[PDB]
C-alpha cells in the first residue's frame, strides 16, 4: 500500500534514501519490493545564515536555505544546489534584525523596482 | 570436530557458521567411598535362629541399629524360599546405609504369605500385619514345618480373626476383649498338610532412609579422601560426581547434607572426620565448532563455551568471554563480522589461510565537521534501486 | 540447555533410556539456539541503522541546546551518557548453572551498543535527517531545528525569534528526565523478571517426583536394580521432558513478543531519530520535532522532543 | 481455570497425587492470569488515548 500504491514520507520504510517509487515482483512464497530512491551526492560546503537583514527587515527563506559562495548570498533548495538570487519573491519578512542570532547583511532584490524603472 | 559437525548436521557438506555439536564434561579421577566406621556385626541371628516365634497377632519388632550388616549372607545362602524386596533391590542392599532397621517377625500359612506385600488385604493384612504403601524393605520367609507343627497339632500360632476395623500400617494390637467371639483364633498345624497349609517363618526387614546419620550399613570399606580434584563418591549412600572442596559452610552439629534448589546435594559432612565438603560439579559446557564453508577449507576452530582455557584438555588458544577458543588466532585488527563467536569477537578465514578471531568493527569512524555557519548541500544525486524480500506464505500442510 | 544434563545429568543409565525418545532433545536445543540468534538479530536491526560511527565536535556550539546529559560522558572509558548510566542502574547463577542451564553473552557488548547510540546521536545533532538518507551533511543546529518547526507547520521565524526560550525549555526538560530516572523502566524489568522466573521454575521442577519413589536420580540408581529402576527413571524422564517442552514453548512465544517489540523499535529508530514523523503519537505526544536514542539494558530509550501548543486565545473566524 | 478443580475436582486423593507433578498448575494459572491482564491493557491502549 504505502510504497507501491503511494509515495512514502516514512524514513527507511521503502529503502534507504528518499523514496520515489517501488515495484512488486513475485517470488516463491513471498514478495520482492524493488525500491527506487533518490540518494543525494557530491555535496559542497557553504557558509550559511538564518536570515538576511535588509533595510532593517529580517528576511527568511520561503522554501529553501540561505548560502554563500564566498562573495555573494543565494537562496537554494535544501536537497539540490540550485542557487537563486535573494528576492522578495523567495523570502518573507518577519520583524527587525536584532532578535535573530546570526543574521547577515545582504541586499534583497525587488523585481518591481526595475520594472517600475522600465 | 568437522566430522562431528558433518554427523550432527547429518550432511557431508557443512556451510560456513558456528555449530553447537556436543557437550564437554570433565571426568572422575577416582571413586571415593566414605562410610560409618562401625565394627559391630548386626544381630540378625537372634531373629532368623530364634527357637520359637511370636504369634502373628503379636508380631515382634526387633530394632537393629548402630551395627554393620551383610544381607548377602541373608540372601545368597538361600535356605529361604521367598525374599521380596520392595523399594530396595536385594543386591544393592549391600551397597547402602539405613538410619534404622526394624525386623518384624511372625509365623503364618504358606497360602496367607501372599497377603504380606504393600497394598494388600486379607486375614493377615487386615488384622495382623499391614505393610504401608511406601514401604522400603524385604519380606523374607521360609518353610518351618520341621518346627512349627506336630502330630495331633501345634496350636502355638494365634492370629486375630475379628476387629472393629482393619489395622493401620505397622499397627500392633494384642487386645483380647470379646468381640460373640474371642477375637483371636489359632492355626492347628500338622505335618501332613499340603504346601499351602504348612507353617512358614517370616522376618520382614523394614528399612528406613531418613535425613538422620545412618546407623546400619553394609560391608563396603571406606577409601581415602581427595580434594580440589574431580571424583566419583559414595558418602553413606550419597552418590555422585564432583570436585570435593573444603567447605566454609557452617553446618550445625546435627546436619549431614546441604541442598541445592534442585535438591542436588550442595555440601556433605564427612562421615569420619566430620568436616564439611562442598560438592560443586565437575565442569561442563557446550562445544561449538567454528567452520568456514567446507567448499573453502576443512580447517576448523573449536569454542568450549564458558570453559576456562586452564580446563580444556592447541597451537593457538584464546580466552574469549564466550569461552576458550582453540585453533583460531586473535588478530588485533578489526573487520566486519563473518562468523559471530560472541561478546564482541567474530571469526573469519583469512591469511597461508587460517581462522582469525577479531574484535568486530562497528563501522568506519567519521567527524562531521559541524560548525555554526557551515552547511553541506548536494550538487548531484544518484538513483538507488534496492531489493527487499519478505516472506508472505508457507507450505500448506495437513 | 543441555537437555541430557537437565533430564538425566551424569547418569549413563538414564542417557540410554532417554535415547529411546529420539529427536526431542535436538528439537529443544535447536529451538533455544534459534531464539538466541534472534536476540542478536533484534539488537542489530535496532541499533546498527547507521553506516558510520559519527563523532561529535570538540566545540559543542549547538545554539544554546545542552546535550551534555545524553552525549557520551568524557570522564569514563565505558562511553555511556549520564542518562544511560542512570538507566543501567535502574534495572541491573549457580543453581541454574549446575543443572544444565547456560546463559550466553550477547554478540554486541554494552559498549558497542553505546557506541552505536553515540553515533546516532552525533549524526542527528550534527546533520539532522541527512545521515539517514545518505551522507551526514552538516547544518547548524538552530537551522535544523528551524526546519523541524517548518515541518510541524510553524514558520521558522518562530524558532529564531524565540530561540533562547526554546533552548531553555529543552534544557529544562532534559533535566526533568534526569530527575525522573533518578526517582521507571517497567517494560524492561518485566522481561528480566519473566525469564528469571521461568528458569527458576524449570530448575525447581527437578525436585518433583512425577510418581517416582524419588526425584534424586542417584537415589534410584543407588537403590533399585535395572528392570525396577527403568520404570522409575522413565517416570522422571517423562515429567522432566514435559517441563523442558513447556519452557521452550513459552520461550518461543516470549521470543515472538520481543521480536515484535524490536521491530517496532527499529521502525521508531528510523522514523523518529533518522527522520521527523508526521505520524500522530508515534514519536511522543505533541507535534514531533526530533528524538534521541539512549541504550538501556536489553532495550532502548527514545527521548522524544515534541512541540506542544500553549496559552491559546479565542478569536472570531471566517 | 482452577487447575486442581479441573483435573481432580473435589477429590483429596487426586489432589495429593497431583502435587507430585509440582509447579505445573501454578504455571498454568499464572499464564492465564497474564493473558487476562493483557486484555485490560489492550483496551486501555486503544481507547484511553
Ligand atoms: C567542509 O569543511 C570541513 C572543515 O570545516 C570548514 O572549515 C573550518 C576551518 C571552518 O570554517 C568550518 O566552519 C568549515 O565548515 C572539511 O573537513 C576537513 O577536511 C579535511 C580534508 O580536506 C580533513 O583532513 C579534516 O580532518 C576535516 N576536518 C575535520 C574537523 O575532520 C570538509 O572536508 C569539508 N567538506 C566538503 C564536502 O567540502
Ligand atoms: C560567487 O558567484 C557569483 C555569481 O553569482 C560570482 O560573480 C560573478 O563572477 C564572474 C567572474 O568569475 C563575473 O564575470 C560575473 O560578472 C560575476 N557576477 C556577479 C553577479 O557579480 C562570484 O565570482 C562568485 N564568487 C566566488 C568566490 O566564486
Ligand atoms: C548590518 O547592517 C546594519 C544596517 O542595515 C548595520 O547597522 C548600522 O551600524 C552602524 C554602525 O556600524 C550604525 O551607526 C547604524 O546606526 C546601524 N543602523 C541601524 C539601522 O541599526 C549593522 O552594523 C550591519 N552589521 C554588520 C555586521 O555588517
Ligand atoms: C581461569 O581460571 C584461573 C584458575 O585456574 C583463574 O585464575 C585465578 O584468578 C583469580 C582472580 O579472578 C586469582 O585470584 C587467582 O589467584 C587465580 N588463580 C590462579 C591459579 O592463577 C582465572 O581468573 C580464570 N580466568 C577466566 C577468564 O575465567
Ligand atoms: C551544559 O549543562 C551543564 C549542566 O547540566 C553545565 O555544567 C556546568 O559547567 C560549569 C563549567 O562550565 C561547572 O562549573 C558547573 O558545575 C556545571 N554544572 C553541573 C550541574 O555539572 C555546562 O556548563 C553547560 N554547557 C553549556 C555550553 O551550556
Ligand atoms: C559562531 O561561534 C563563534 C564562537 O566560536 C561566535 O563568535 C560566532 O558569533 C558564532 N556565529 C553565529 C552565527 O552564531
Ligand atoms: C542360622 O544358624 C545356622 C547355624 O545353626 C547358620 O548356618 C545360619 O547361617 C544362620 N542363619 C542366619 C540367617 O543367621
Ligand atoms: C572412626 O575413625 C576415626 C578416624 O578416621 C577415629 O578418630 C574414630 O575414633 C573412629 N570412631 C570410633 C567410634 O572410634
Ligand atoms: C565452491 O567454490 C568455488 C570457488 O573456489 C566455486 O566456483 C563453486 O561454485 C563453489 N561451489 C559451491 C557449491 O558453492
Ligand atoms: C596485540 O596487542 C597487544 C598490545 O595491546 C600486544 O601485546 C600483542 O602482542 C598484539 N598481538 C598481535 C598478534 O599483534
Amino acid at each position: 500500500s504505502e510504497c507501491v500504491l503511494g509515495q512514502s514520507k516514512r524514513v527507511d520504510f521503502c529503502g534507504k534514501g528518499y523514496h520515489l517509487m517501488s515495484f512488486p515482483q513475485s517470488a516463491p512464497h513471498g514478495v520482492v519490493f524493488l525500491h527506487v530512491t533518490y540518494v543525494p551526492a557530491q555535496e559542497k560546503n557553504f557558509t550559511t545564515a538564518p536570515a538576511i537583514c535588509h533595510d532593517g527587515k529580517a528576511h527568511f527563506p520561503r522554501e529553501g536555505v540561505f548560502v554563500s559562495n564566498g562573495t555573494h548570498w543565494f537562496v537554494t533548495q535544501r536537497n539540490f544546489y540550485e542557487p537563486q538570487i535573494i528576492t522578495t519573491d523567495n523570502t518573507f519578512v518577519s520583524g527587525n534584525c536584532d532578535v535573530v542570532i546570526g543574521i547577515v547583511n545582504n541586499t534583497v532584490y525587488d523585481p518591481l523596482q526595475p520594472e517600475l524603472d522600465s | 570436530p568437522l566430522s562431528e559437525t558433518k554427523c550432527t548436521l547429518k550432511s557431508f557438506t557443512v556451510e560456513k557458521g558456528i555449530y553447537q555439536t556436543s557437550n564437554f564434561r570433565v571426568q572422575p579421577t577416582e571413586s571415593i567411598v566414605r562410610f560409618p566406621n562401625i565394627t559391630n556385626l548386626c544381630p540378625f541371628g537372634e531373629v532368623f535362629n530364634a527357637t520359637r516365634f511370636a504369634s502373628v497377632y503379636a508380631w515382634n519388632r526387633k530394632r537393629i541399629s548402630n551395627c554393620v550388616a551383610d544381607y548377602s549372607v541373608l540372601y545368597n545362602s538361600a535356605s529361604f524360599s521367598t525374599f521380596k524386596c520392595y523399594g530396595v533391590s536385594p543386591t544393592k542392599l549391600n551397597d547402602l546405609c539405613f538410619t534404622n532397621v526394624y525386623a518384624d517377625s511372625f509365623v503364618i500359612r504358606g497360602d496367607e504369605v501372599r497377603q504380606i506385600a504393600p497394598g494388600q488385604t486379607g486375614t493377615i493384612a487386615d488384622y495382623n500385619y499391614k505393610l504401608p504403601d511406601d514401604f522400603t524393605g524385604c519380606v523374607i520367609a521360609w518353610n518351618s514345618n520341621n518346627l512349627d507343627s506336630k502330630v495331633g497339632g501345634n496350636y502355638n500360632y494365634l492370629y486375630r480373626l475379628f476387629r472393629k476395623s482393619n489395622l493401620k500400617p505397622f499397627e500392633r494390637d494384642i487386645s483380647t476383649e470379646i468381640y460373640c467371639y474371642f477375637p483371636l483364633q489359632s492355626y492347628g498345624f500338622q505335618p501332613t498338610y499340603g504346601v499351602g497349609y504348612q507353617p512358614y517363618r517370616v522376618v520382614v526387614l523394614s528399612f528406613e532412609l531418613l535425613h538422620a546419620p545412618a546407623t546400619v550399613c553394609g560391608p563396603k570399606k571406606s577409601t581415602n579422601l581427595v580434594k580440589n580434584k574431580c571424583v566419583n563418591f559414595n558418602f553413606n549412600g550419597l552418590t555422585g560426581t564432583g570436585v570435593l572442596t573444603e567447605s566454609n559452610k557452617k553446618f550445625l552439629p546435627f546436619q549431614q547434607f546441604g541442598r541445592d534448589i534442585a535438591d542436588t546435594t550442595d555440601a556433605v559432612r564427612d562421615p569420619q572426620t566430620l568436616e564439611i565438603l562442598d560438592i560443586t560439579p565437575c565442569s561442563f559446557g557446550g562445544v561449538s565448532v567454528i567452520t568456514p564453508g567446507t567448499n573453502t577449507s576443512n580447517q576448523v576452530a573449536v569454542l568450549y563455551q564458558g570453559v576456562n582455557c586452564t580446563e580444556v584438555p592447541g597451537s593457538n588458544v584464546f580466552q574469549t568471554r564466550a569461552g576458550c577458543l582453540i585453533g583460531a588466532e586473535y588478530v588485533n585488527n578489526s573487520y566486519e563480522c563473518d562468523i559471530p563467536i560472541g561478546a564482541g569477537i567474530c571469526a573469519s578465514y583469512q591469511t597461508s589461510q587460517s581462522i582469525i578471531a577479531y574484535t568486530m568493527s562497528l563501522g568506519a569512524e567519521n567527524s562531521v565537521a559541524y560548525s555554526n555557519n557551515s552547511i553541506a548541500i548536494p550538487t548531484n544525486f544518484t538513483i538507488s534501486v534496492t531489493t527487499e524480500i519478505l516472506p508472505v506464505s508457507m507450505t500448506k500442510t495437513s | 540447555v543441555d537437555c541430557t544434563m537437565y533430564i538425566c545429568g551424569d547418569s549413563t543409565e538414564c542417557s540410554n533410556l532417554l535415547l529411546q525418545y529420539g529427536s526431542f532433545c535436538t528439537q529443544l536445543n535447536r529451538a533455544l539456539t534459534g531464539i538466541a540468534v534472534e536476540q542478536d538479530k533484534n539488537t542489530q536491526e535496532v541499533f546498527a541503522q547507521v553506516k558510520q560511527i559519527y563523532k561529535t565536535p570538540p566545540i559543542k556550539d549547538f545554539g544554546g541546546f545542552n546535550f551534555s546529559q545524553i552525549l557520551p560522558d568524557p570522564s569514563k572509558p565505558s562511553k555511556r551518557s549520564f542518562i544511560e548510566d542512570l538507566l543501567f542502574n535502574k534495572v541491573t547463577i549457580c543453581a541454574q548453572k549446575f543443572n544444565g542451564l547456560t546463559v550466553l553473552p550477547p554478540l554486541l557488548t554494552d559498549e558497542m551498543i553505546a557506541q552505536y547510540t553515540s553515533a546516532l546521536l552525533a549524526g542527528t545533532i550534527t546533520s539532522g535527517w541527512t545521515f539517514g538518507a545518505g551522507a551526514a551533511l552538516q547544518i547548524p543546529f538552530a537551522m535544523q531545528m528551524a526546519y523541524r518547526f517548518n515541518g510541524i507547520g510553524v514558520t521558522q521565524n518562530v524558532l529564531y525569534e524565540n530561540q533562547k526560550l526554546i533552548a531553555n525549555q529543552f534544557n529544562s526538560a532534559i533535566g526533568k528526565i534526569q530527575d525522573s530516572l533518578s526517582s521507571a523502566l517497567g517494560k524492561l524489568q518485566d522481561v528480566v523478571n519473566q525469564n528469571a522466573q521461568a528458569l527458576n521454575t524449570l530448575v525447581k521442577q527437578l525436585s518433583s517426583n512425577f510418581g517416582a519413589i524419588s526425584s534424586v536420580l542417584n537415589d534410584i540408581l543407588s537403590r533399585l536394580d535395572k528392570v525396577e529402576a527403568e520404570v522409575q527413571i522413565d517416570r522422571l524422564i517423562t515429567g522432566r521432558l514435559q517441563s523442558l517442552q513447556t519452557y521452550v514453548t513459552q520461550q518461543l512465544i516470549r521470543a515472538a513478543e520481543i521480536r515484535a517489540s524490536a521491530n517496532l523499535a527499529a521502525i521508531k529508530m528510523s522514523e523518529c531519530v533518522l527522520g521527523q514523523s508526521k505520524r500522530v503519537d508515534f514519536c511522543g505526544k505533541g507535534y514531533h520535532l526530533m528524538s534521541f536514542p539512549q541504550s538501556a539494558p536489553h532495550g532502548v530509550v527514545f527521548l522524544h522532543v515534541t512541540y506542544v501548543p500553549a496559552q491559546e486565545k479565542n478569536f472570531t473566524t471566517a
